[PDB]
């Protein structure tokens, strides 16, 4: 059987919309103090660690 | 050498014609074995439009596509592609090892469902987004594959890497940087256990600093995805002149906010969101714009409701089909009807006239003890008017995507927004007002200000200003209560890989009879560095001479909507 790739980081990276049983996002609240689709410094640090 | 007569043998699920359309190889072309193998099965990518994934995505996991060369004559090679399908695949038992109900609730690959690689990929992505487990080794491995009965078992191999998380994020908008530091424990229970998130976060820009504690239950009750969120925040915001990017450090207010809220999914594409918020605005020397009560405080108790419909395309970054609608209504309790004090005759009362002979009234010239005289102190009257905020707010947004010709996508956007007061003598509140023009920025500030994006113009340039001339407040921005925007964008993608998503766009916007802008831009999205967008916009309208504003440039990071 053709199985998925050994590394699954790419699968996590790709983006999808919400489906019928994921958490419902609240759009009438104030800010959650997050920049959505912003620069992720922790991911940058982990990537730099992976390249060493 | 050239191809010839690609024939498909022994395939009954799909006809010959559809598979030939999927192959895209015509007789007479130059032979390219690499191209033939790539079209047959693009092993490089999991979402490639290849025949093996065409079969495997609907559950014929046992389908094998092999090529056999039959004849090579007249410098022409003939083929017979052979397909051996096999029975359909149905999941039987789905279990996870290496970690329970938290993981099982978020599985797309339910028992009894038709096999689909898209479901496995989605479950991998969702478990990765949970954050507890190592993103590189979320391994779906097949057990008890019985082609005799047409069944398949999946085990998810996972490795724990801790529940807690630290996050440093950044962005750019309104001509200023923005950044958050957050420590988020993604398991709280009533400690280890349920998926309840608790995060302590701090956000900062050049003119406002916010501290917040946020609790969030994704599955309220443990049955359906009802998000129950709560947030206690304290923010300090300066008087910021968005046009010139200077800040005054002696005019500042502190917003203390407590919000509870709930989002639930109803059709089935709709989301209903509710919120209850208490905000205390402690002003400090804020004699700017429409404010005259710069040393007082205000209280805001709001109930917010919202209905949203979302069925956009597969990629949130680059949708290619669908629509999104949003209607939101924010209401505060109507204190005016129950409070039996008159807001038109406040200015003619002894408790609101200017005072200092000691205790005398002043128009500064002493005007005796005549209570009808002197100047109606605007600070006291406005403070009594707005000690409890009274307003009603309605927002409507529509975003329709369509495909036009080829790979181009057209996006249409339309927003209306209104704010008012129940009693016209009370007046429209100076808070929660709409600010229009520029790079656009989300509701990072917790005072209700909404920066609406209109590229081609300076940041916060089109918001209305005091026009009284002799008021000594000419040029300062007071805010808009009604605003309408129509946007139309054409977008072409260059790459849609998981790592990088790049596209160019041309935009026409009209915002308020409106002010119009036209421009072009380029956006690049990566999971690490975020969503970087560069836009160049020419505005045909002026911000005395009726001359167009002309060119302007914006560079934004993050979804600044």
């Amino acid at each position: 059987v053709k199985s998925l790739d050994s590394n699954t980081q790419k699968y996590v990276d790709m983006q999808f919309e919400d489906d019928r049983q994921s958490t419902a996002k609240n759009t009438v609240m104030y800010s959650d103090q997050t920049i959505k689709y912003g620069t992720d410094f922790v991911r940058i640090f982990k990537d730099v660690k992976k390249l060493l | 050498y050239y191809f010839g007569n690609i024939k498909f043998l022994g395939n009954t699920v799909y006809s010959d014609q559809q598979l030939n359309r999927y192959l895209g190889i015509k007789k007479g072309e130059t032979y390219n074995g690499v191209l033939l193998e790539k079209r047959i099965a693009d092993n490089t990518k999991p979402d490639g439009e290849d025949i093996t994934n065409l079969y495997q995505n609907n559950g014929y996991l046992f389908s094998k596509i092999n090529a056999v060369e039959v004849k090579t004559v007249n410098d022409t090679i003939d083929f017979e592609i052979r397909i051996t399908e096999g029975p359909i695949a149905y999941f039987n038992k789905i279990y996870v090892t290496g970690n329970d109900h938290v993981i099982y609730r978020e599985l797309r690959t339910k028992p009894g469902n038709k096999y689909s690689k898209e479901e496995l990929v989605r479950t991998i992505r969702e478990i990765g987004q949970l954050g507890f487990f190592d993103p590189e080794s979320i391994k779906p491995e097949f057990r008890n594959v019985d082609p005799a009965a047409g069944t398949v078992d999946i085990e998810y191999q996972l490795v724990e890497k801790g529940s807690s998380q630290v996050e440093l994020q950044g962005g750019y908008g309104g001509g200023g940087f923005i950044g958050t530091l957050g420590l988020s424990f993604n398991n709280f229970s009533a400690p280890m256990g349920d998926g309840q998130k608790v995060a302590l976060r701090l956000q900062g820009s050049t003119y406002f600093q916010t501290y917040s504690l946020s609790f969030s239950e994704p599955w309220f009750g443990g049955k359906k995805p009802v998000q129950f969120s709560s947030s206690i925040s304290y923010s300090k915001q300066f008087n910021y002149n968005y046009s010139s990017r200077d800040v005054n450090r002696n005019q500042s207010f502190n917003i203390f906010t407590v919000q509870v809220g709930l989002a639930k999914r109803l059709d089935d594409y709709f989301v209903l969101s509710q919120s209850v918020s208490y905000q205390h605005y402690d002003l400090n020397n804020y004699y700017t714009g429409l404010f005259t009560f710069g040393n007082g405080a205000s209280r805001n108790l709001a109930y917010t409701i919202g209905l949203s419909r979302s069925n956009k395309g597969v990629n949130p970054i680059f949708p290619t089909y669908g629509s999104e609608f949003s209607i939101s209504a924010k209401v505060t309790p109507p204190y005016s009807l129950f409070n039996n004090i008159n807001y038109g005759d406040l200015q003619n009362q002894k408790e609101y006239k200017t005072q200092y002979n000691p205790g005398d009234y002043t128009k500064t010239v002493s005007v005796g003890s005549d209570y009808k005289s002197a100047d109606t102190d605007v600070g006291k009257v406005d403070q009594k008017k707005y000690n409890w905020l009274e307003y009603y707010k309605v927002k409507f947004k529509a975003d329709w995507y369509t495909k036009i010709y080829g790979k181009l996508v057209l996006r249409t956007l339309t927003e209306f927004g209104f704010l008012g007061a129940y009693d016209q003598s009370r007046g429209v509140v100076p808070f929660e007002r709409f600010y229009l023009g520029g790079d656009g920025m989300a509701n990072y500030s917790m005072d209700g200000r909404e920066t609406i994006q209109l590229r081609g113009y300076p940041n916060n340039s089109l918001t209305p200003i005091i026009e009284d001339r002799n008021s000594s407040r000419y040029g300062q921005q007071i805010g808009a209560t009604i605003y309408n925007k129509f946007s139309m964008e054409l977008r072409y993608p260059i790459t849609l890989k998981s790592s990088a998503s790049i596209y160019a766009l041309t935009f026409l916007e009209a915002g308020s009879d409106l002010n119009r802008s036209a421009g072009a831009g380029l956006r690049v999205f990566m999971p690490a560095f975020g969503l970087l967008g560069i836009d160049f916009g020419y505005g045909f309208d002026a911000l005395t001479t009726n001359k167009a504003n002309g060119w302007e440039t914006h560079f934004i990071i993050g979804q600044q909507f």
